[PDB]
RNA sequence: UACGGUGCUGAAGCAACAAAUGCCCUGCUUCCAGGAAAAGCCUCUAAGCAUCAGGUAACAUCAAAUCGUACCCCAAACCGA
RNA sequence: CGAAGGUGUGCUGUGAGGCAUGCUGGAGGUAUCAGAAGUGCGAAUGCUGACAUAAGUAACGAUAAAGCGGGUGAAAAGCCCGCUCGCCGGAAGACCAAGGGUUCCUGUCCAACGUUAAUCGGGGCAGGGUGAGUCGACCCCUAAGGCGAGGCCGAAAGGCGU
RNA sequence: AGGACCGAACCGACUAAUGUUGAAAAAUUAGCGGAUGACUUGUGGCUGGGGGUGAAAGGCCAAUCAAACCGGGAGAUAGCU
RNA sequence: UAAGGUGAUAUGAACCGUUAUAACCGGCGAUUUCCGAAUGGGGAAACCCAGUGUGUUUCGACACACUAUCAUUAACUGAAUCCAUAGGUUAAUGAGGCGAACCGGGGGAACUGAAACAUCUAAGUACCCCGAGGAAAAGAAAUCAACCGAGAUUCCCCCAGUAGCGGCGAGCGAACGGGGAGCAGCCCAGAGCCUGAAUCAGUGUGUGUGUUAGUGGAAGCGUCUGGAAAGGCGCGCGAUACAGGGUGACAGCCCCGUACACAAAAAUGCACAUGCUGUGAGCUCGAUGAGUAGGGCGGGACACGUGGUAUCCUGUCUGAAUAUGGGGGGACCAUCCUCCAAGGCUAAAUACUCCUGACUGACCGAUAGUGAACCAGUACCGUGAGGGAAAGGCGAAAAGAAC
């Protein structure tokens, strides 16, 4: 249920964003799902043998995984996955109305 | 048939530790940790050829282990061998040491 | 060899990434890792590919 | 013991002293042996009587045959 | 005193320990008792 | 000197007497209850060998593999929770 | 705009109980009517868990008792150093087998374990540590006894044994 | 010489005290009997439950014995509590 | 099949991958140390030791392969004795061990009940032991019925808790006949005519389906509350799908799916259709199951406890007819009717569940439900067989608390 490639400007449905667009992603089958859409707040002790401590938290992984509208040219949602012949066939890598890549 | 030997990795890494070096002002001979299986005559070969250090009788040894890691109940053995060659001082090595 | 590569000749010399291949490997065997400079790439590709080389030999051979 | 031609043996019956008992008994047979063939040579057999009989009735000889296919 | 049990791991495998159970008829069982039947992990030694 | 110990150097180093349940002693004496076995070892030949191989001795050389070896052990490491 | 469960209050019924509601709680709960039941415990020297009581009581394991000065440390009667003192010495010493299976040595740490304190330990976590042609086991040999080709027996299992 | 005598080790348990939620599910303390013998002990082996072993007490057969322990028939049966 | 990956506690590191060849899933294959039937001898399982070969050999020697017992056959040998057996060697074949229930066979308790207890009961049960299969077993009348007839075995309903058996106590307990599930019948006991067509066993292949990965698959907004919307309100759309689960609360339209339609290099279950091999078929004339049938004695099985007891079986002693002969028709006799024993084979309905997939439950929800939701048959306890626990929850997400 993978829905990004190398980049999927999405949008937030819900988790406290109303429609941030974002990049990374990651999603997939047996790991995560990151993207600008959220993020936190708190550093984690740094005893010293090297101050292993860079500095600095903010997201890292921030949760939210699936679930997430991906681009459209217009406004919001446009769930993808349709399925094309030829094309590649790795994957059906099509679009809903009228589109296939962005 | 060919005989089924390790021609080379019969052995493994040097052990080192505080017998180690310490060991090498003796007669130059140095310990490594061969495997199991080994058989002091297999390891003769060995060490002398491929790597160059015509040494000449040895010793070896076992060595076992026991610890326990998490919390409670998981526990083990482990294992292991010595060896410490020899190498007369006639025929050296270049030797591959430093501090 | 590689993948299909491997398949071409038939002499055993192809199968000796231990002699002299495998030296290296030797070196940096010391635990409490040591020898972390750049691209430490102490990582087993070449006895993973022992095999494949060890294997075709009966694909032609026998079996 | 299960007697070569005709095989029988320990089969189990009980006991009966008419008043009071079902105690289990056991049968047997007979055990004894002979036979010597006038094919070759004297073979012999641990038989039952009535197992001798039945060989000696028309076989003798003629019965040797399923011992061959044991 | 002396308690009833005593040490000797060369006198108890000669009683248990599968050449001293494979060796009698019901003594194959009871690995199979464990074994099949159960799940121990191992058991069969002094 | 780290306080545990370290490197160097280094005298005399014999006689007399006294003992054992240890050794000569798998002995000697004696007794009745009359006191394992098999291999190594020595030797004798069989079949076989039949200028050979083997045998004995001297020395020269190679080989002697593989496991165990830490510590407790009349006890705080074993049998008694 | 707070379900269940938990804790108070008021009203209500003949009663087993019902309702409303303040507080806690963080998700579900079920008028009515009909239906199926693991349907209601104080007792069974009842099962399981938790907590009392006695009570800060007895006891801290051989009556071979220990004193002092330093050191370390948050703290020393108990640990390290030192001088005394006492106890064992056919042993309370030393070595090995049996059994145990890292308890050995070094560094560390003191929660739990040490019948107290613990900087100390056979405790925790790390490392290190057992090197053989002559010692032992393998290995030749056989004892008691075991197993046992074929074999003799025996409903089967199996017993005996060259 | 001796199932001889006094007596340690070793083997055993006649007496008293203590212990009796013990140091201890049979011991400690002071005495006590045997101590070249039907002695005592290490290692391993052989006898299996109505069966073994027994210088005999129904004693011993793993803190269990007028019929061991474990699993089963089993939710035995219980006019009793 | 793919934009992501090198299982988990397990991150870190070093890497592998990305508009046609990482990783992952499925098929086939390769490798598969050692112990274990264990199989070269041995053996306190995971180890000790050996014989015959082999290559390399830096030519020292070492690593690997085979050498268990037993049976069928064959080949070679070869005693007491002329031969001849016995016995030895070899080779190929197969067997051995392990298993959940169900199945057949050998052996076979007591508690308990009878308010005691010996007949009897529990019960052919528990247990032990052998053996086989996806099923076993059974099975084509020497059956039953009554003078009409039915028609192998098997299982279900009923006859009936009846007839009957029984210290006629306890208790045991049918069948005839009737309704159903499901249905096939054939071989040898032997010689010709024809002659490889029926039909069986196993292989070959070809279609069609089943399975062992998969592909696609619909349709949401705005606003209010809120930390979070699926929730309240308003306006829409899909629907052969509104099963279910997930998603910071309760979502048909966000995610996975869902109906529905499609899919296989290969590997195979199974159908058919026929090739090959083995098999035999159809018909004329023949035969037509003896230590057996019966019987004495002793036991057992029949619902049936020897009874007035038929029928079946056999340890022991006997012993017939061969077809107008023989068996049965519940002591026995006559008559009548019925059926041919002493050879064998056979699918289905029937039994079970170690295990695989799908799907359900007025089934439990953490001293409940499996002993075990969790690194449980674990820790622990015992010499041993054997026994055998406890133990789930932060949160929406670690944002697990820099300082
Ligand atoms: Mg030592
Ligand atoms: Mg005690
Ligand atoms: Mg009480
Ligand atoms: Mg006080
Ligand atoms: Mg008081
Ligand atoms: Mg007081
Ligand atoms: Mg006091
Ligand atoms: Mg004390
Ligand atoms: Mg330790
Ligand atoms: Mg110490
Ligand atoms: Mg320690
Ligand atoms: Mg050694
Ligand atoms: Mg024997
Ligand atoms: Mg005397
Ligand atoms: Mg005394
Ligand atoms: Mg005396
Ligand atoms: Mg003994
Ligand atoms: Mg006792
Ligand atoms: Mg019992
Ligand atoms: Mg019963
Ligand atoms: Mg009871
Ligand atoms: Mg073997
Ligand atoms: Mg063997
Ligand atoms: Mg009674
Ligand atoms: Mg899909
Ligand atoms: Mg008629
Ligand atoms: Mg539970
Ligand atoms: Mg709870």
């Amino acid at each position: 249920a993978a829905k990004i490639r190398r980049d999927d400007e999405v949008i937030v449905l819900t988790g406290k964003d109303k429609g941030k667009r974002g990049k990374v992603k990651n999603v997939l089958s047996s790991g995560k799902v990151i993207v600008e859409g959220i993020n936190l707040v708190k550093k984690h002790q740094k005893p010293v043998p090297a101050l292993n401590q860079p500095g600095g938290i903010v997201e890292k992984e921030a949760a939210i995984q699936v679930s997430n509208v991906a681009i459209f040219n217009a406004a919001t949602g446009k769930a993808d996955r349709v399925g094309f012949r030829f094309e590649d066939g790795k994957k059906v890598r099509f679009f809903k109305s009228n589109s296939e890549t962005i | 048939m060919i005989r089924e030997e390790r021609l080379l990795k019969v052995l493994r890494a040097p052990h080192v530790s505080e017998k180690a070096s310490t060991a090498m002002e003796k007669s130059n001979t140095i310990v490594l940790k061969v495997a199991k299986d080994a058989t002091k005559a297999e390891i003769k070969a060995a060490v002398q050829k491929l790597f160059e250090v015509e040494v000449e009788v040895v010793n070896t040894l076992v060595v076992k282990g026991k610890v326990k890691r998490h919390g409670q109940r998981i526990g083990r053995r482990s294992d292991w061998k010595k060896a410490y060659v020899t190498l007369k001082e006639g025929q050296n090595l270049d030797f591959v040491g430093g501090a | 060899m590689k993948a299909k590569e491997l398949r071409e000749k038939s002499v055993e010399e192809l199968n000796t990434e231990l002699l002299n291949l495998l030296r290296e490997q030797f070196n940096l065997r010391m635990q409490a890792a040591s020898g972390q400079l750049q691209q430490s790439h102490l990582l087993k590709q070449v006895r993973r590919d022992v095999a494949r080389v060890k294997t075709l030999l009966n694909e032609k051979a026998g079996a | 013991m299960k007697k070569d031609i005709h095989p029988k043996y320990e089969e189990i019956t009980a006991s009966c002293s008419c008043g009071n008992v079902m105690k289990i008994r056991s049968t047997v047979g007979h055990d004894l042996n002979l036979d010597v063939c006038s094919k070759c040579h004297p073979f012999f057999t641990g038989k039952q009587r009535d197992v001798a009989t039945g060989g000696r009735v028309d076989r003798f000889n003629k019965r040797f045959n399923i011992p061959g296919s044991k | 005193m002396k308690r009833t049990f005593q040490p000797s791991v060369l006198k108890r495998n000669r009683s248990h320990g599968f050449r001293a159970r494979m060796a009698t008829k019901n003594g194959r069982q009871v690995l199979a008792r464990r074994r099949a039947k159960g799940r121990a992990r191992l058991t069969v030694s002094k």
